[PDB]
């Protein structure tokens, strides 16, 4: 069961030189681990970068290199484009199957930060006839991408109840907007009092926390 | 000029079966290693398998091994996935891949969706507000497509309305906000759900206690 | 044979 870990996201600027770096659970990364580079630009465009380790797709821009630092594969772009923010994925060779990393989120920095606006809202009582609660939690033209929604119930952390989902980054102004959508049966919502969402991004100091009591206004 | 084009998926039930075809025109297909990789939401990449030019070779990520297949047929520059007995998390978008040092040509994606659920129109319950945020959520639909509007149309700026979700039920769920300059007008979103038949209009006005 | 993206 074979986990291949590369970095969640990373920030570079054009013309800046980064590297990303993909690493085994099971040692170090050898030649015989094949390592292959892929990015994902949006629309689900895939690019095929570095295979091998070492050698360049034909075609691929000389800017992009593969090499082996310690026990990890990396990939290294010199000279960074604004084209290059992508999704680059690294895949490992383990005898007789590949295995994906989760990816590493390349931001090719576009404009200054913009933190998000954050609003919360609670189930209506329309949605709570219907034997459901649904807690919206807006995050609201931010950048860069990478952000942390995560929801407390009670000061409980929750998981695995919530899902998520994201704009199109915005043409004129570089940002996005989140919806993370908390779901419970009304039985369970009832069951609770304090309902919180907490948000982390590059543009907020601390963390955000919108919160509601549940009943009050 | 090289050219990876599939065909096929679309909707399956758990436990059904399909097949996905990729069919290469621009390169020597019978010398190509092919692949079968998948793009899930919320997931990463996931590869699936590959196939040596003579097919005497057929390799697969283990954990999948029981649910797809791979083949190819030279003589039509045709590569297939079988898909089998599927479960709810094969949901993704499936691409063939050919090699070329690396995964070197791509094939434009077919979408998958695995869901028991049959026709089914959305419930729109209001976001309520309280630069002012307020909006609709459009909850527990099938299949995918649902148009909203504000206002019949007039409202469109500051509107952000955003990909469904397939949540476990099989069933989807969205939302569709607006920003305000925090005034009282009136706020209507327009849901419509052509394969239920579904026309909702919901009035999103602040919560009274 | 076009080389494959392992050995």
């Amino acid at each position: 069961q074979a986990v291949v870990t590369q970095e969640s996201a990373l920030t570079t600027s054009p013309g800046e030189t980064v590297t990303l770096t993909c690493r085994s659970s099971t040692g170090a990364v050898i030649t015989s681990n094949y390592a292959n580079w892929v990015q994902e630009k949006p629309d689900h465009l895939f690019t095929g970068l570095i295979g091998r380790t070492y050698n360049r797709v034909p075609g691929v821009p000389a800017r992009f290199s593969g090499s082996l630092i310690g026990d990890k594969a990396a990939l290294t772009i010199t000279g960074a484009q604004t084209e290059d923010e992508a999704i680059y994925f690294c895949a490992l060779w383990y005898s007789n199957h590949f295995v994906f990393g989760g990816g590493t989120k390349l931001t090719v920095l576009k404009r200054t930060v913009a933190a998000p606006s954050v609003f919360i809202f609670p189930p209506s009582d329309e949605q709570l006839k219907s034997g459901t609660a649904s807690v919206v939690c807006l995050l609201n033209n931010f950048y860069p991408r990478e952000a942390k929604v995560q929801w407390k119930v009670d000061n409980a952390l929750q998981s695995g109840n919530s899902q998520e989902s994201v704009t199109e980054q915005d043409s004129k102004d570089s940002t996005y907007s989140l919806s993370s959508t908390l779901t419970l049966s009304k039985a369970d919502y009832e069951k609770h009092k304090v309902y919180a969402c907490e948000v982390t991004h590059q543009g907020l100091s601390s963390p955000v926390t919108k919160s509601f009591n549940r009943g009050e206004c | 000029e090289v050219k990876l084009h599939q065909s096929g998926g679309g909707l399956v039930q758990p436990g059904g079966f399909l097949k996905i075809s990729c069919v290469v025109s621009g390169i020597d297909f019978s010398r190509y290693w092919m692949s079968w990789v998948r793009r899930a939401p919320g997931k990463g990449l996931e590869w699936i398998g590959e196939i040596t030019p003579d097919s005497n070779t057929i390799n697969y990520v283990p954990s999948l091994k029981d649910n797809f297949g791979i083949s190819r047929d030279n003589a039509k520059n045709t590569l297939f996935l079988q898909m089998t007995k599927v479960r709810s998390e094969d949901t993704a978008l499936y691409f063939c891949a050919s090699y070329y040092e690396g995964f070197a040509y791509w094939g434009q994606g077919t979408l998958v969706t695995v869901s028991a659920a049959s026709t089914k129109g959305p419930s729109v319950f209001p976001l309520a507000p309280s630069t002012a945020a307020l909006g609709c959520l459009v909850k527990d639909y099938f299949p995918e497509p649902v148009t909203v509007s504000w206002n019949s149309g007039a409202l469109t700026s500051g509107v952000h309305t955003f990909p469904a979700v397939l949540q476990s039920s099989g069933l989807y769920s969205l939302s569709s906000v607006v920003t305000v300059p925090s005034s009282s007008q009136t706020y209507i979103c327009n849901v419509n759900h052509k394969p239920s038949n579904t026309k909702v209009d919901k009035k999103v006005e602040p919560k009274s206690c | 044979t076009a080389p494959p993206a392992h050995g």
